[PDB]
């Protein structure tokens, strides 16, 4: 028989971590003891647990260990390790694991993202642990100038406020203007500084606002008519503007402003409407190289001073960042896996974006050569399944957008290369996990397809698949999916709960004894999105009748629904600030962006070998036959 | 075609030289020629040559296109653009913890009733939860749109004047796109106002507002009383439940300028200034020759147990801190009021252990003030860690030193960035110190005493090198290991002042260099005897024609003597500095106040002979039957006791006991325009006139005018740092785009402008780097009138040096008599309602014998003096019918004063005879000159001449007036 031990490759101190124990071919009852020792001396048993392997659990059991944060492990010199030893009766299995205490998360929410002098910055700091549960610890909170000078250093304990540090600060009337920074760190971890930024500009009271709407959200460099920009000028109280707009165009050359002086036109504004056109001959001559290709990758800015007809007020606005490209889309292969399986379909995930970085919705993309065509959704991602041949050659894939009313020279096109999985001893023993692309919400049920491909003498030896579900760098669910002989497709139904948000990895494998008498392990993994929801629940609704328009000074009733014992922090903000600077405002996706960076996997699936699957997904393996994984030193993954 | 060549010419220049050329092509409101605008350029000759080339380009090119234009130039692209940043303030900033009531799923529900704000906007309520079993969760946003469709905007002024007459607009908005709104609008009655709404009849108007439109409804209102009065306008929509009301407060400022007046400052020390242990001080009555008619005066007597007791108790209090200094802040040195008095008040109460009197929080509340002033002073920090006085000016070495001094003192109390402080120090040693120890000023000079004058190259840079050295000695321990040059630079500055000390001649420069040597122990020998012999009368280091500068010099000298441990020499210097409170009982400017506070607190710091305080002071006012007594002991709570009186009388203060104290007597009154005719060291000319019709004016602005202000200093050098204090007339507010042009350019004429809130009238403060002593410095900008005002009261322009408040000059400006700006905006009943304050045989005998009637005269008007505020009527008393409290004679002249409202009410004729009687409370002034007030209990009746009495229409009145005169002298009033 073969005994196997699977743990996550980084174990957290003061945390419940899951150890998987499994006896391939066990008989009777096998008592297993798991011991955690200090590295490299093994002088102290840090954790000790017990379980059994029998026929009732299928010779597969899990063990929860909690390594305490001792004074030797808290030392700041060198990456520390522990040694986990599992004893399967008389056979011991032993693996050295990297450790990290972590338990550091600080989220900062300002009440708004732009301020005038004299305003009050209302800001909250939420103090949670590694499980995102509230902790009561001392936090040092620093407000810094745009030049970086600290003007306010607070120290607040979140023990009695239970994790919601609610504070305020008054901006003085004379102050630095620019991008201010709030910084926060725990008292026991000063090197983990978390930050949010806000902007302080000056008082602006327009009698009328000016909006510069270009006809397209980009400029085609081979467009003969040019770039039309609609001038929409209206009062803040709603009325229309009659007057005269003085409009000038220009080129933003990276970090360079080139004023097009020959584009300066006088435009009348009648009933709040006017039009200024930048002709193509003004754009080419005004930039110092008069090349259409040397204008690609730049943007057009446009400034317009609108005067009222009685000469009464002038309000000037600017629309920057209108790109001078030929393709309105950018193809990205960032959400797709980099490794394919031979003679099995490759789930290509093409991410199509607008030139400002926003996701391009409902854009048809076609792969060249295979003619697979799909549409993007609201997230900008399209799924194209490419049927691969039974070859271990690198698969070169070119994706091209095919939206109508756009010429073929103006379509986005990008090329990638996918690499094949390497089997043991050039054998035909493969595994492929096939998952349908649904925006998975908690409450939906996912059917996962377990495809087998083996040599015909090796097919009957496979009785089960052993699957593992990981979420937030922890083993969430382990089980077995059994298989009758002759079943080339086995389906595991999986209910998505709230513990799967934001994303989860499913890793599955089978073992066998091949035609050379050697123990072969074949594995596969897949990364699945979950719709950005919440581990708990928090809704704010109306408590009275659903009135569309309210009056000033009207009493309304708010209905606030949360979990039992939850503390809810509130703010009522004007809508005009929420839309302005969105990159500094706390959203629910920004919670799920932060935990997505803290993960122990680097690739969205597959690997170089059997040890390539466990290491790329965040696991490690040690078997009694000698099958193992490499050691992890760095929690990060390299980029050029 | 004109913006075309203006940008092709500006394209010829690059980098910072293009900004000089583009500013040469801008319009200038005073129409200076291109060579005159070049005189204000501070950037150097390369910027001036690019300025002149582009200025004279479009000067001759506009005069060519105008002289062939018979047969706007709105190009401010900026490239930066400031967008919308003012939104309504966020609310509902709470945390809810009562959520334990579980359902089947454990979901807890909270209901909460909240009130919406008055902002017509879409509110948006955001929620972040935190649960001990479920973690953090941010909700989706919940939007609450607030819209009433009909809303009212009430347009009030900043301030009106009592018995001035305005038109107030309520703008009513209606935006139903295609549905019009018939609305009745009502102005509510207020007895402090005088309008078409009375106590028995409301003033209702019925209007119809069109769809997607606005209608303004005017209301004419006369305020009759002084103080914060509410204007309430209500309006409700016909056949609907839509109703709105807007209530706003109309501040009616008293007429005239409000002038504080120090009557007396005295040192209270009966051990040294007492005869037989009893000190007696007589305080005179204040000179109220320039007082506004029908306003009250208010004398405030202040007794202080220590000479530092006012400044300490006012620097801890946050609102009282801003009223130590009488000048505005909002520039580089001036902004240090938020730090420097609060630092040395905490340092004083540190060294004397005295916070047991105050609250326990009072240290921590005052520590927050120094943190706020640290954030405010950091706004003036430039990019090279240096400090400039204004936002786009080159850095001042004098200022950057003074920031090092106050930051090093506040580093013991507040967390000051040491690295930034020593980087600011490292800029002073490397960039600004000459190798012979001299610190060089390459920015514009702020303080007057930082120039070595004329062909005395002696005393050149001595006052500045001393000022930097005091500052670097304060940051000696803070920037010790940070800057390895600080020990050598402090000694090099100390060697330069010691070697050049024999050449010094002015009392400020002898004193400020002595304290820089006293910190180094180098005020011995001939440096010591020159410092002591410079002092006049063994107690002050003063020079003629200097006020605040002398207070700084004596404070630097007191700090020099206390650093030398010369405690026996210092008590006369302490007593002198204690009583130089010329400006409202305080020291007026900033650097005067921060220096005498530091010197006086340093005396009480290391000479703690105040624990034996037992001062028994008694004040005897003649208006009170019993003398006020106060006892100030050392423990006895507050060390300051005050008394107030409404009478401007002389009184005697008697002090007994032990200790050294301070008496302060300040009279607050409203002053007219006659006392402001005196101008000292400055010269000022102001004129206002209506703008041309081709001038673009704002939409809510009814008229526009052009204000020209020209000033010139009358000294031997240019006046560094002066302020123009310009009050707007009622309804007026200046053009922001003119003031932005005058403050943003390489040809910069105004260092910074600001509008001063919490003031009497709407006041524009203009900051100037210099005022030329050779050429008259002029500036023009537009002011805009925003509603019709019936009897406009004149504005005021006051120029003064910031560091010497004696060097001031005030001028008043009013438009023309032909403007229709004096014509009463009222109709008839509203006119009469405003003429109550101005003012048949048995009826005359009763009204001349009412209890309170003092005098009855027959007068004759010789001369009217029509002034801007009040009318003087010089009358000759031709008959005395009832003798009053004023001892008058027949054919003796007396002044009769009425308000400019009463010019149409009275309609007096020069030369005509009049029967006048009034009350004794309308007597004003002190004998030999009593002025008479034509008030609401004063009778004015025309007496016809002896040729006019021969007409049949006047013969009954002349017999009624002759019967009244004989009855009132022979019989008098009935008993
Ligand atoms: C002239 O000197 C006097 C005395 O130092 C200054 O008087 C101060 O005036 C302000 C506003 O007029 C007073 O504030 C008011 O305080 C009362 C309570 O006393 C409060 O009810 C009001 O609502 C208001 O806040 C202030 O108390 C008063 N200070 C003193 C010591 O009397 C005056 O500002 C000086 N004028 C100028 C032009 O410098």
């Amino acid at each position: 028989p073969m005994y196997s031990m699977i743990t996550p490759n980084i174990l957290r101190l003061e945390s419940e971590e899951t150890v998987v124990l499994e006896a391939h071919g066990g008989q009777g009852t096998i008592q297993v003891s798991v011991t955690v020792h200090d590295f490299p001396a093994k002088k102290q048993v840090l954790s000790n647990e017990n379980t059994q392997l029998n026929s009732n659990n299928g010779y597969l059991s899990t063990v929860t260990i909690k390594i305490p944060a001792s004074k030797e492990l808290k030392s700041d010199k060198g990456h520390k390790f522990v040694t986990v030893v599992a004893t399967f009766g008389n056979v011991q299995v032993e693996k050295v694991v990297l450790i990290s205490l972590q338990s550091g998360y600080l989220f900062i929410q300002t009440d708004k993202t732009i301020y005038t002098p004299g305003s009050t910055v209302l800001y909250r700091v939420f103090t949670v642990d590694h499980k995102l549960l509230p902790v009561g610890q001392t936090v040092f909170i620093t407000i810094e100038t745009p030049d970086g000078i600290p003007v306010k250093r607070d120290s607040k304990s979140s023990q009695n406020q239970f994790g919601i540090l609610t504070l305020s600060w008054n901006i003085p009337e004379l102050v630095n203007m620019g991008v201010w920074k709030i910084k926060a760190y725990y008292e026991d971890s000063p090197q983990q500084v978390f930050s949010a930024e806000f902007e302080v500009k000056e008082y602006v009271l327009p009698s009328f606002e000016v909006q510069l709407e270009p006809e397209e959200k980009f400029y085609y460099i081979d467009d003969p008519d040019g770039l039309k920009v609609n001038i929409i000028a209206r009062f803040l109280y709603g009325e229309q503007v009659d007057g005269t707009a003085f409009v000038i165009f220009g080129v933003q050359d990276g970090d360079r402003r080139i004023s097009l002086t020959h584009s300066l036109t006088r435009v009348p504004i009648n009933d709040g409407n006017g039009e200024a056109i930048l002709k193509r001959q003004v754009l080419l001559n005004g930039v110092q190289p008069s090349r259409a290709d040397a204008l690609v990758g730049k943007s057009i800015y446009v400034s317009a001073t609108v005067i009222l007809q009685s000469g009464s007020d002038m309000v000037e606005a600017e629309r920057t960042g209108i790109p001078i490209v030929t393709s309105p889309y950018q193809i990205h292969f960032t959400k797709t896996p980099k490794f394919f399986k031979p003679a099995m379909p490759f789930d290509l995930m093409v991410y199509v974006t607008n030139p400002d970085g926003s996701p391009a919705r409902h854009i048809p993309v076609v792969t060249q050569g295979s003619n697979v065509q799909s549409l993007t959704q609201d997230d900008g991602v399209a799924k194209l399944s490419i049927n691969t041949q039974n070859k271990r050659d690198p698969l070169t894939i070119t994706v091209r957008t095919k939206k109508d009313n756009i010429p073929e020279g103006r379509q986005a096109t990008r090329t990638m290369q996918a690499l094949p999985y390497n089997t043991q001893g050039n054998s035909n023993n493969y595994l492929h996990l096939s998952v349908p692309r649904v925006e998975l919400k908690p409450g939906e049920t996912l059917n996962v397809n377990f495809h087998l491909r083996t040599d015909p003498g090796e097919q009957a030896k496979i009785r089960y698949y052993t699957y593992m579900i990981m979420n937030k760098g922890k083993l969430l669910k382990v089980g077995r999916q059994y298989r009758e002989p002759g079943q080339d497709l086995v389906v595991l139904p999986l209910t998505i709960t709230s513990d799967f948000i934001p994303s989860f990895r499913l890793v599955a494998y089978y073992t066998l004894i091949n035609a050379k008498g050697q123990r072969e392990v074949v594995a596969d993994s897949v990364w699945v999105d979950v719709k950005d929801s919440c581990m708990g629940t928090l809704v704010v609704k109306n408590g009275g009748k659903e009135e569309k328009h309210h009056r000033p000074g009207q009493q309304i009733t708010l209905k606030i629904e949360a979990d039992q014992g939850a503390r809810v922090g509130l703010v009522a903000v004007d809508k005009g600030v929420f839309v302005l600077n969105k990159k500094n405002k706390l959203t629910q996706r920004k919670i799920w962006d932060v935990v997505e960076k803290a993960d122990i996997g680097c690739t969205p699936g597959s690997g170089r070998n059997y040890a390539g699957v466990f290491t790329d997904a965040g696991l490690t393996l040690k078997t009694s036959q000698g099958l193992e994984t490499q050691q992890r030193a760095d929690p990060q993954c390299p980029q050029p | 075609q004109l913006m075309e060549k203006r940008m092709d010419k500006a394209g010829q220049y690059s980098s910072d030289l293009r900004k000089c050329c583009e500013d040469g092509m801008r319009d200038n409101p005073m129409k200076f020629p291109c060579q005159r605008r070049a005189q204000f350029i501070l950037q150097g000759d390369a910027c001036v040559k690019a300025f002149l080339d582009c200025c004279e380009y479009i000067t001759q090119l506009r005069q060519q296109h105008s002289r062939d234009g018979a047969l706007d130039d709105d190009i401010i692209p900026e490239e930066d653009i400031i967008s919308r940043s003012q939104f309504p303030e966020s609310w509902l900033w709470t945390v809810i913890e009562d959520l334990k009531q579980a359902d089947k799923n454990g979901i807890s529900t909270k209901l909460m009733n909240v009130f919406l704000k008055d902002s017509i906007t879409t509110w948006e309520i955001l929620a972040v939860s935190l649960s001990d079993k479920k973690g953090i969760c941010v909700a989706d946003p919940y939007e609450v749109t607030v819209m009433q469709d009909f809303f009212i905007d009430l347009r009030l002024p900043y301030s009106v004047v009592r018995n001035e007459q305005v038109e107030i607009r309520a703008i009513l908005y209606n935006y139903r796109e295609a549905e019009n709104l018939k609305v009745r609008v009502e102005l509510l009655y207020n007895p402090a106002f005088c309008s078409l709404a009375t106590a028995k009849k409301r003033h209702q108007q019925t209007i119809t507002i069109p769809a997607r439109s606005s209608v303004a409804v005017p209301y004419v209102i006369v305020p009759l009383k002084i103080g914060l009065h509410e204007v309430e306008v209500k309006a409700a929509v016909y056949n609907h439940f839509i109703s709105d009301g807007v209530k706003k407060t109309l501040k009616v400022v008293p007429e005239g300028v409000r002038v504080n007046k120090t009557v007396a400052v005295r040192t209270l020390n009966p051990e040294h200034l007492g005869q037989g242990g009893v000190q007696r001080e007589e305080v005179p009555a204040a000179d109220l020759s320039d007082q506004v008619p029908d306003t009250e005066s208010e004398t405030k007597i202040l007794l202080q147990g220590t000479p530092v007791a006012q400044m300490t108790e006012d620097a801890i209090d946050g609102e009282r801190l801003k009223h130590l200094i009488q000048t505005p802040s909002g520039c580089g040195e001036q902004n240090m009021i938020g730090m420097t008095p609060t630092v040395i008040a905490v340092h004083y109460l540190d060294s004397t252990d005295q916070w047991e009197k105050f609250g326990l929080e009072k240290r921590q509340e005052s520590l927050e003030l120094i943190r706020k002033g640290y954030t405010q002073q950091l706004a003036f920090r430039q990019k090279s860690s240096a400090y400039a006085a204004f936002q786009y000016r080159p850095p001042s070495t004098w200022l950057t030193a003074y920031v090092v001094k106050v930051f090093a003192l506040a580093a013991n109390l507040i967390a000051i960035d040491s690295k930034d402080l020593c980087e600011t120090v490292k800029w002073l040693i490397l960039e600004k110190q000459k190798p012979d120890g001299i610190f060089q000023e390459d920015g514009p000079v702020i303080h007057q005493e930082m120039i070595g004058g004329f062909r005395d190259t002696r005393e050149k840079d001595v006052s500045l090198t001393a000022f930097v050295l005091i500052a670097l000695h304060e940051a000696k321990d803070i920037c010790e290991a940070q800057v390895n040059s600080l020990g050598r630079s402090i000694a090099k500055a100390g060697d330069f002042l010691e070697n050049h000390y024999r050449e010094l001649r002015r009392p400020y420069t002898v004193a400020i260099a002595a304290y820089a040597l006293a910190l180094l122990g180098k005020l011995e020998g001939d440096r010591l005897t020159k410092f002591l012999n410079t002092a006049k009368e063994k107690n002050r280091w003063e020079e003629p024609n200097q006020k605040l500068y002398n207070v700084e010099a004596t404070s630097y000298a007191l700090l020099a003597l206390l650093a030398r441990k010369d405690y026996d020499t210092t008590p006369p210097v302490v007593r002198w500095l204690n009583e130089q409170r010329y400006y409202g009982g305080g020291y007026g400017s900033t650097q005067a106040t921060f220096m005498v506070f530091q010197a006086l607190a340093q005396y009480q710091k290391d000479v703690p002979d105040h624990k034996e305080l037992n001062l028994d002071v008694s004040i005897q006012l003649p208006s009170r039957n019993s003398a006020v007594r106060h006892r100030i002991l050392w423990e006895s709570a507050s060390l300051l006791r005050s008394e107030e009186t409404k009478e401007n009388e002389r009184f005697t203060v008697k002090a007994e006991g032990k200790g050294q104290g301070t008496l302060s007597v300040v009279t607050v009154y409203h002053a007219k325009l006659k006392g402001k005719v005196s101008c000292k060291k400055f010269d000022l000319r102001v004129s206002i006139r209506p703008a041309p019709e081709t001038v673009k004016k704002p939409q809510d602005a009814k008229g526009s005018m052009i204000l020209d202000i020209c000033t010139k200093y009358l000294g031997d050098q240019d006046a560094t740092m002066s302020i123009l204090d310009i009050s707007m007339m009622t309804g007026f507010s200046p053009d922001v785009e003119d003031l932005k042009t005058l403050s943003t350019g390489v040809d910069r004429y105004i260092s910074k402008y600001e509008m001063n809130r919490d003031s009497n009238k709407n006041t524009l403060i203009i900051y100037l780097d210099k005022v030329s002593h050779t050429v008259e410095d002029c500036l023009s900008f537009k002011v805009h009138q925003y509603f019709n005002v019936g009897l406009i009261q004149p504005g005021a322009v006051k120029v003064y040096s910031y560091y010497n408040l004696d060097e001031t000059c005030i001028r008043f400006y009013h438009p023309d008599k032909e403007d229709g700006m004096l014509s009463k905006l009222c109709h008839k009943d509203t006119c009469r309602c405003a003429e109550e304050n101005c003012f048949t045989l048995e009826d005359r005998l009763d009204k001349a014998c009412e209890p309170g009637v003092d005098y009855v005269y027959k007068t004759r008007l010789i001369q009217k003096k029509l002034e801007d505020d009040f009318d003087e009527y010089i009358m000759v008393i031709e008959n005395i019918i009832k003798s009053g409290s004023d001892e008058v004679q027949v054919k003796q002249e007396r002044k009769f004063i009425s308000h400019i409202k009463c010019r149409e009410a009275l309609k007096l004729k020069e030369g005509a005879h009049y029967l006048v009687w009034g009350v004794s409370s309308d007597l004003w002034g002190e004998k030999p000159k009593i002025s008479y007030i034509i008030g609401k209990d004063t009778w004015v009746e025309l007496w016809p001449e002896a040729e006019e009495c021969q007409d049949e229409e006047n013969q009954k009145q002349c017999e009624d007036l002759a019967n009244f005169t004989e009855n009132m002298v022979v019989f008098g009033c009935p008993n």
